[PDB]
């Protein structure tokens, strides 16, 4: 439905794909049938970045950190084969795919945090 | 001559040039108290308030 004209700058286009509450289903797998996986998209939403130890070992925690970047974090494109070895489990294996952006998010006390936001 | 000590002794009367005069004290105080604040802020660590 929605084309580029109609994304272009919506910002639209780092977001990705929803499923309107109908989901719950069940996909079934076949076992005797190959899955693979044509688009797997991951979204960045929140970025939180563990204060570094203060030398007082008394249990760091990970505080939230404000976007310097815009929205240029989300992965897409991600693909490979959804392989179904024995003992029913499943097993993605990442082939290819826009999968890295490098991320630079601004830290509560002043600090500029850049990490490269990935699932190579 | 007025002495040096008494420069200042040229407004026991003009109600105008003592406000201003006043008025020229608070704004320095003013200017120093924001002053000294961008000085602290610019120098004060808030990485460990422990
Ligand atoms: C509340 C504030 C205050 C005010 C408005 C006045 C006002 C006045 N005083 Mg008084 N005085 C005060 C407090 C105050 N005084 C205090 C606390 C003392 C005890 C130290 C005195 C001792 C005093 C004396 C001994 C004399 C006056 C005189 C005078 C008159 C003329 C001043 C002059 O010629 O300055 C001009 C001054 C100078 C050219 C020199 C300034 C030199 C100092 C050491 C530099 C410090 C600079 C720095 C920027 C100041 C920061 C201030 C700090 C409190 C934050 C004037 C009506 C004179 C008078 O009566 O005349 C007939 C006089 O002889 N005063
Ligand atoms: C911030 C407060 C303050 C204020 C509101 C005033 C206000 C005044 N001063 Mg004073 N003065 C001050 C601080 C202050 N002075 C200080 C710290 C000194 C040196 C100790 C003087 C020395 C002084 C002299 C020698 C004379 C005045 C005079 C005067 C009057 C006329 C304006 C003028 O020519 O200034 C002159 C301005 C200065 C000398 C300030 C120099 C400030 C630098 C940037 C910082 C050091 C006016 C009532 C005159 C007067 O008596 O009028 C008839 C005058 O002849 N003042
Ligand atoms: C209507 C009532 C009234 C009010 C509310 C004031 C208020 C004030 N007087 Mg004034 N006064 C009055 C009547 C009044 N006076 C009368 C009838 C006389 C005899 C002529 C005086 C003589 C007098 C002297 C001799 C002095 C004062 C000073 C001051 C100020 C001291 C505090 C300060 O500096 O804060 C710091 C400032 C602020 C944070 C406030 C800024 C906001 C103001 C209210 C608005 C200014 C804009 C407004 C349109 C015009 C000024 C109005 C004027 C009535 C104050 C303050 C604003 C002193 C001064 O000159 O102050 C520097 C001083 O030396 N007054
Ligand atoms: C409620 C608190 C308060 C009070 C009562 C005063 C009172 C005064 N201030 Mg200060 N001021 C204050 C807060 C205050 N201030 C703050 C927070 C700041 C911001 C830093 C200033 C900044 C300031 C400036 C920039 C100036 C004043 C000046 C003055 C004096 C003006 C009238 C005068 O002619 O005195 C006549 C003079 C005196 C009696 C001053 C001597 C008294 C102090 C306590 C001595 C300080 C010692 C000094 C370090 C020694 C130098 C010695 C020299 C030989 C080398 C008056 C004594 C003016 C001044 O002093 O010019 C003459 C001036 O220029 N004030
Ligand atoms: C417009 C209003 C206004 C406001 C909301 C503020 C607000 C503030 N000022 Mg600023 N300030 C102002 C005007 C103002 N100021 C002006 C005009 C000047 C002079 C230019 C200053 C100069 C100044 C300085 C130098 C400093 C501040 C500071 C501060 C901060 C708090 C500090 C404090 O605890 O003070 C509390 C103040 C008092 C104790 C005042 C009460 C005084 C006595 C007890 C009463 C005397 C009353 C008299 C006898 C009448 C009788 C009362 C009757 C009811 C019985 C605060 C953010 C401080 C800061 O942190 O800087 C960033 C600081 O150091 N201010
Ligand atoms: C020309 C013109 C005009 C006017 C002007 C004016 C109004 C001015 C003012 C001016 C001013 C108003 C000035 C001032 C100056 C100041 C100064 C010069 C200061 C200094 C300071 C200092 C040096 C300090 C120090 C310190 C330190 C170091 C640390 C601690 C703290 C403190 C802060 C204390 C107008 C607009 C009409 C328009 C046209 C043109
Ligand atoms: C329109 C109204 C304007 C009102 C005035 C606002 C002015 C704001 C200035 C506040 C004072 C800043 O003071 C300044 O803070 C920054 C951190 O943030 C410090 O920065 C310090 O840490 C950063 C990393 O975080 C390093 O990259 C930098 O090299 C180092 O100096 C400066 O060394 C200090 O001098």
């Amino acid at each position: 439905t929605l084309t580029y004209d109609d994304i272009v700058g919506t910002g639209l286009a780092n977001k990705c794909p929803t499923l309107d509450d109908t989901a719950r289903g069940a996909y079934p797998i076949d076992s005797s049938q190959t899955y693979r996986i044509a688009r797997l998209c991951l979204q960045p939403t929140t970025f939180l970045v563990k204060e570094e130890p203060k030398n007082k070992r008394q249990e760091a925690e990970f505080v939230p950190t404000k976007l310097v970047t815009r929205e240029t974090t989300s992965l897409d494109q991600i693909q490979g084969e959804l392989k179904v070895n024995s003992d029913g489990s499943l097993t993605f294996v990442e082939e290819d795919g826009i999968d890295f952006q490098p991320v630079t998010v601004q830290m509560a006390g002043g600090e500029r945090i850049p990490l490269l936001f990935t699932v190579k | 001559g007025l002495p040096w000590y008494r420069v200042h002794t040229v407004l026991i009367n003009d109600p105008g040039r003592l406000i201003a005069a006043h008025l020229m004290h608070t704004a320095l105080v003013a200017g120093w108290a924001g002053s000294m604040a961008l000085y602290e802020l610019a120098t004060f660590d808030p990485s460990d308030p422990v």
